[PDB]
């Protein structure tokens, strides 16, 4: 376990680069996390298709969609996988800055996604045996 | 609040795909 915030800028470095860009800012947690991300995406990859266009992404739409759809997300509980969901849905929206002309959001997302770990999934994580409960439910 | 219960639904699902043993 340990750090949230070293957490998502991991996590986020790594969905960036692998559309080609590169952003400036144990390791089992960070490869468990990228690799069911991954398989989250791979698995999902037509259902989320539409998914940019839908966010309408904009510089005073984002910290408004940003809440609206994570605060639904957990409104009625909180696992794994929805966190795992929160991840893809950061990384989403951080690709879409990009490619919207708003790269510096990039910047906002990340802190807005470790504030949100911080402050309201924390209490269930440490409930839920920790990001090491994680790795032994989704890793090797 | 579309996208948002179309990841819970799925992420639900996923957790299914991962459960417990």
């Amino acid at each position: 376990g340990y750090d949230n915030r070293e957490i998502v800028m991991k996590y986020i470095h790594y969905k960036l680069s692998q559309r080609g860009y590169e952003w400036d800012a144990s390791e089992v947690v960070h490869l468990t996390l990228r690799q069911a991300g991954d398989d989250f995406s791979r698995r999902y990859r037509r259902d989320f298709a539409e998914m940019s266009s839908q966010l309408h992404l904009t510089p005073f739409t984002a910290r408004g969609r940003f809440a609206t759809v994570v605060e639904e997300l957990f409104r009625d509980g909180v696992n794994w996988g929805r966190i795992v969901a929160f991840f893809e849905f950061g990384g989403v929206m951080c690709v879409e800055s990009v490619n919207r002309e708003m790269s510096p959001l990039v910047d906002n997302i990340a802190l807005w996604m470790t504030e949100y770990l911080n402050r309201h999934l924390h209490t269930w994580i440490q409930d839920n045996g920790g990001w090491d409960a994680f790795v032994e439910l989704y890793g090797p | 609040i579309x996208i948002a219960q179309x990841l819970r639904x799925i992420g639900d699902x996923f957790n299914x795909y991962y459960a417990r043993r």
